[PDB]
RNA sequence: GGGAGUACGGUCGCAAGACUGAAACUCAAAGGAAUUGACGGGGGCCCGCACAAGCGGUGGAGCAUGUGGUUUAAUUCGAAGCAACGCGAAGAACCUUACCAGGUCUUGACAUCCUCUGACAAUCCUAGAGAUAGGACGUCCCCUUCGGGGGCAGAGUGACAGGUGGUGCAUGGUUGUCGUCAGCUCGUGUCGUGAGAUGUUGGGUUAAGUCCCGCAACGAGCGCAACCCUUGAUCUUAGUUGCCAGCAUUCAGUUGGGCACUCUAAGGUGACUGCCGGUGACAAACCGGAGGAAGGUGGGGAUGACGUCAAAUCAUCAUGCCCCUUAUGACCUGGGCUACACACGUGCUACAAUGGACAGAACAAAGGGCAGCGAAACCGCGAGGUUAAGCCAAUCCCACAAAUCUGUUCUCAGUUCGGAUCGCAGUCUGCAACUCGACUGCGUGAAGCUGGAAUCGCUAGUAAUCGCGGAUCAGCAUGCCGCG
RNA sequence: GGUCCGGUAGUUCAGUUGGUUAGAAUGCCUGCCUGUCACGCAGGAGGUCGCGGGUUCGAGUCCCGUCCGGACCGCCA
C-alpha cells in the first residue's frame, strides 16, 4: 500500500514523544488519560489553532505546555480562560494540572496548521487548486526546503475520486536524516470527506 | 449494532469472568494489548503520531 | 551466476594421511555429527577384522573401483530428447561416488547400519557392489550415446 | 465503406468466363502516413533457489485448522489466481455474538438539552433468566452577607439518540501486489507543426538512471547509495544484584577482598577501493595481494518511486439513500458460530535398529512476573494439592532446556514402531467443561512398512532437526512472533 | 402372412462359442496441468444380460413361447 509516515519512522531517533513522563503499572490510565485530554484542548481551542502539546507528568502532577502562535490572545486577555480551561482540566485529571503556552515563529510551515488550513478553505469551497498552490508558495516564501502537499476524495467530481498534488524542491522521504513533519487533515463538505495530508521538510539534521 | 455492548463493557456484568477485555479508543474487541488497553489500529495511529512515551520502531 | 567454489570441513594442514583425515574430519555426509561419525568409525573398524589389512588403503581402492569418467547429460534440441556425454570433473567425481556410496549404504538393507556400510565397503573394494552395478550401468550407457556430442 | 464488379440487358468466347455496368437497403465511419505504448510461437544484452546441481518436503496414512459443498432454527459477517483459504480471529462453555428459538421494553442500552424532586443509587429477603412486588439505611452532597446557587442523581417530557440496517463502483483513513524492480518524471532550451522526440540514447562500467567518456542538450526531482538499528574487532569510562586473576577460607565468590577478566552500556576508535601490483586511454572501473576481526554496499534488519489490480476494507470513519421507536433499536435465557455423505489447502505426527525403552552425564540464548511470579519442604504414581521463602527483580521466581554423549536391553516384525479412536477413574479453571476446554493414571489398541499424475521451500550457522520463551489469557496453541 | 436374423454399462460394439470369469472404446465422477476453458496425464464405478417359462451342480450364452426391431419372400392365371 502507501508509505511508513515519516515522523512515525523518526520518533526516537529524532523526533520526541511529546509525553516525555514515565509511568509504570499506571501507565494504562496514564495514557488514556493522555488521550482524553488532547482531545479537551483539540476541540476546545480549535478556533485559535493547536498543533501539539507536551505533557508532563513531574511528581504525578501533570504538566502540559502548547504551541502555536495564534494563542497569543490565548496569553492575553483571555488570562481569565486559561484559568477556566485548567480548572476543567483539573475537573477531568482527578490530581490537578499546571499548563504553559509556547508562541511559534513561522506558524506558516508546521504541518497541522497547514493541514487545519486546507481543511478549512476546502469547506469554504475555494478550488483544491488554488488552496494548494498559494499555500505552498507560501511556505517555501517562509523558509521551507522543499513541500508536497496531497488531496484526495471527490474533488468536484462526485461520481470517482481522485487525488492531486503539487511538489518541488526537494523532499527526500527515504532519507532519515531529514526533519519531515507530517499532518493529515479531513476536509468535511456536502460531498461527503475529503482528505488532506501535507508534509514538510526543513532541511537535515546533523 | 456496536456502541450497546461497549456500555455492556463499562458496566458491570454478573460474573467475573464476563468482563472481556476491550479498547475504549476505537471499540474493538479483539486484539487489544493489556499494557496499554489499546487494540491494534488506533494504537498504530497515535505510536506513529507521537504518545505511548517509549514506543519506538523496531529494526534488528 | 558465476561459479563459485568452497572449503568445506577439511582436517589439520600438515601430516595428513588420508587415515588421519577421515579419522579426524571428511566423508561424515550421514546428517549432523553424532551417530554419523561414530557408525562411520564402525564400519571402518569392521573390514580390518575381515581383511587383515589397511582400512583407508581398502576404502580408497573401493572409492577407486567407484570412480567414473562419464556422465550424460539431456538436451532439448530436436523432438527425440537426445542425451549427450561430458567429461566429469574430479570434485563432481568424488561427491558423486560418495554419493552413491551412502546411498546404497542404506539402501543395501542388512540388520544395522555399521555392518551395512562394512559389506559396502568391501563390496566396493571387489567390484560386486550395487554402487559398481549403476556405475557400469552410466558407463555402457554413456558409451552408447557416445556419438552426439 | 459495404451492397458490387454482383443484378439486368447487350457485346465476345467452344467453355471457364471477359467487357460494359445500376439500384433497393444499410452503416457513420472506412481509409493513408506517422507518434507513444503494449504484444510477438521476431532479434540483441542482463538479472532473480527462475531453471539447472543437490537437500528436505507436500500430496499415500492419522490428526489439527481454514475454505468450498450439504444440512440446520442459525451453522454471524467479510475475504476468492498468484496478490483468498493456522485469513480479520494476538484464543467462541455464557460474554465475545452480529445469527436463531423463546420471553420482554419503547425519549429508549446511551448522549445533549427542557421541567420538576432535589444529592443519589446502592445493598439483602419473595416468585425470579431479564424484570416486577413490598420492606430495610433507603433517596441522605458542597458552597452558602444562609436569600439562594453549584454538583450529581431520580422522575416526567419533547426535540432526539441508536443502528456490525447496504452501498470499497460515492468515500476519507488504511493494506497487499508487481517489486526492493531501476525505473519514473520535471524546468529551461532545441527539432517536428502536430502526435511527440531529445534529457533518460551511443562506448565502457555497476547490485543500481552506479559511475566515466561521448553526444543538442543543459540542469533538477522522486528514485538508488549513504545517513538509522543490530551483528561482527578494539580503546576509555563505571564496577553491582555481574565477574574470580593473583589471595585466604566455602556446599557453592560462599564469604573476607578486588574490577583483573568476562559481562553490562554509554561514549569511542575502526573499512573508505584506503594502499601496493597489474589490466583497462590515463577516464570510470575490473583483477590479485599486502595488510587487516572484518574487503570490495562485511551480514541482517528498517526503508517500498510514478503507477497497476474500479484488488480488498462502509466491522476505525462519513453527505448519500434506507430501519424504526407498537423495530433492521435495546434487555434476558438457551442454542449456533465446533454440524458431515465429500473435495481442496496449510500444518503436526508417524510408518522405525543413523531406531525404541531404561539409567547416568552435561552444554544455551531470549523474554516474563503484583488482583503476579510463586522457592524449598511435605502429600499424591500423576495431572496437581498444602502450609508457604523470596522477588515491583543483572539479587527472587518462572526455569530440571532438548537434541547431544556413555552404558544396558530390544533383534527387523504392523513390532518394546505408530499412537488414532474409544471405556473407566481423576486434575485444573471457571456460576457452569453436555453441544463445547485442556491435562493425568489406566485399559484398549487404528491405519500407516515412505506415498500416482504432479508439485514446493532452500546459496552455509542457511537448509534440516532440537527444544525454550512471549502475546492473546479464568481455562485453551500442532497457529503466530521471537530465542538459542 | 410365412422364413431367417439380432435384442448386452448412458451410447456404440465384443462376450453370445468355452454352460462352470460379464469385457473394450466413448461418456460420467475425482485429482493433476492451464489465468480460465479445451486438449493432455493419473485414478474409479457401472450393467448382472428384451421378457416369461422349461432342462441341469450350475445358463449371459442350452430349449421353447411372448414382445421389439431388421432382412428375405409372398409367385401361375
Amino acid at each position: 500500500g502507501q508509505k511508513v509516515n515519516p515522523v512515525g519512522l523518526r520518533i526516537g531517533v529524532i523526533r520526541d514523544w511529546e509525553s516525555k513522563w514515565y509511568a509504570g503499572k499506571d501507565y494504562a490510565d496514564f495514557l488514556h488519560e493522555d488521550l482524553k485530554i488532547r482531545e479537551y484542548i483539540s476541540k476546545r481551542l480549535s478556533d485559535a489553532s493547536v498543533s501539539k502539546v507536551e505533557i508532563e507528568r513531574a511528581a504525578n502532577r501533570v504538566n502540559i505546555t502548547i504551541h502555536t502562535a495564534k494563542p497569543g490572545m490565548v496569553i492575553g486577555k483571555g488570562g481569565s480562560e486559561v484559568e477556566a480551561l485548567r480548572k476543567a482540566l483539573n475537573s477531568l485529571t482527578g490530581k490537578r494540572v499546571h499548563i504553559n503556552i509556547l508562541e511559534i515563529k513561522r506558524a506558516d510551515l508546521d504541518a497541522q496548521l497547514v493541514a487545519d488550513n486546507i481543511a478549512r478553505q476546502l469547506e469554504n469551497r475555494v478550488s483544491f487548486r488554488r488552496a494548494q498552490k498559494q499555500q505552498i508558495q507560501r511556505t517555501m516564501r517562509a523558509g521551507a526546503q522543499g513541500v508536497k502537499t496531497m488531496v484526495s476524495g471527490r474533488l468536484g467530481g462526485a461520481d470517482i475520486a481522485r487525488s492531486e498534488y503539487y511538489s518541488e524542491g526537494t523532499v527526500p522521504l527515504h532519507t532519515l536524516r531529514a526533519d519531515i513533519d507530517y499532518a493529515t487533515s479531513e476536509a468535511d463538505t456536502t460531498y461527503g470527506k475529503l482528505g488532506v495530508k501535507v508534509w514538510i521538510y526543513r532541511g537535515e539534521v546533523l | 449494532a456496536k456502541k450497546s455492548m461497549i456500555a455492556k463493557q463499562q458496566r458491570t456484568p454478573k460474573f467475573k469472568v464476563q468482563e472481556y477485555t476491550r479498547c475504549e479508543r476505537c471499540g474493538r474487541p479483539h486484539s487489544v494489548i493489556r499494557k496499554f488497553k489499546l487494540c491494534r489500529i488506533c494504537f498504530r495511529e497515535l505510536a506513529y503520531k507521537g504518545q505511548i512515551p517509549g514506543v519506538k520502531k523496531a529494526s534488528w | 551466476k558465476g561459479p563459485v567454489a568452497k572449503r568445506d570441513v577439511l582436517p589439520d594442514p600438515i601430516y595428513n594421511s588420508k587415515l588421519v583425515s577421515r579419522l579426524i574430519n571428511k566423508m561424515m555426509i550421514d546428517g549432523k555429527k553424532g551417530k554419523s561419525q561414530t557408525i562411520l568409525y564402525k564400519s571402518f573398524d569392521i573390514i580390518k577384522e575381515r581383511t587383515g589389512n589397511d582400512a583407508m588403503e581398502v576404502f580408497e581402492q573401493a572409492l577407486k573401483n567407484i570412480m567414473p569418467v562419464l556422465e550424460v547429460k539431456a538436451r532439448r534440441v530436436g523432438g527425440a530428447n537426445y542425451q549427450v556425454p561430458v567429461e566429469v570433473r574430479p570434485e563432481r567425481r568424488t561427491t558423486l561416488g560418495l554419493r552413491w556410496l551412502v546411498n546404497y549404504a542404506r539402501l543395501r538393507g542388512e540388520k544395522t547400519m555399521e555392518e551395512r556400510l562394512a559389506n559396502e565397503i568391501l563390496d566396493a573394494a571387489n567390484n560386486t557392489g550395487a554402487a559398481v552395478k549403476k556405475r557400469e550401468d552410466t558407463h555402457k550407457m554413456a558409451e552408447a550415446n557416445k556419438a552426439f556430442a
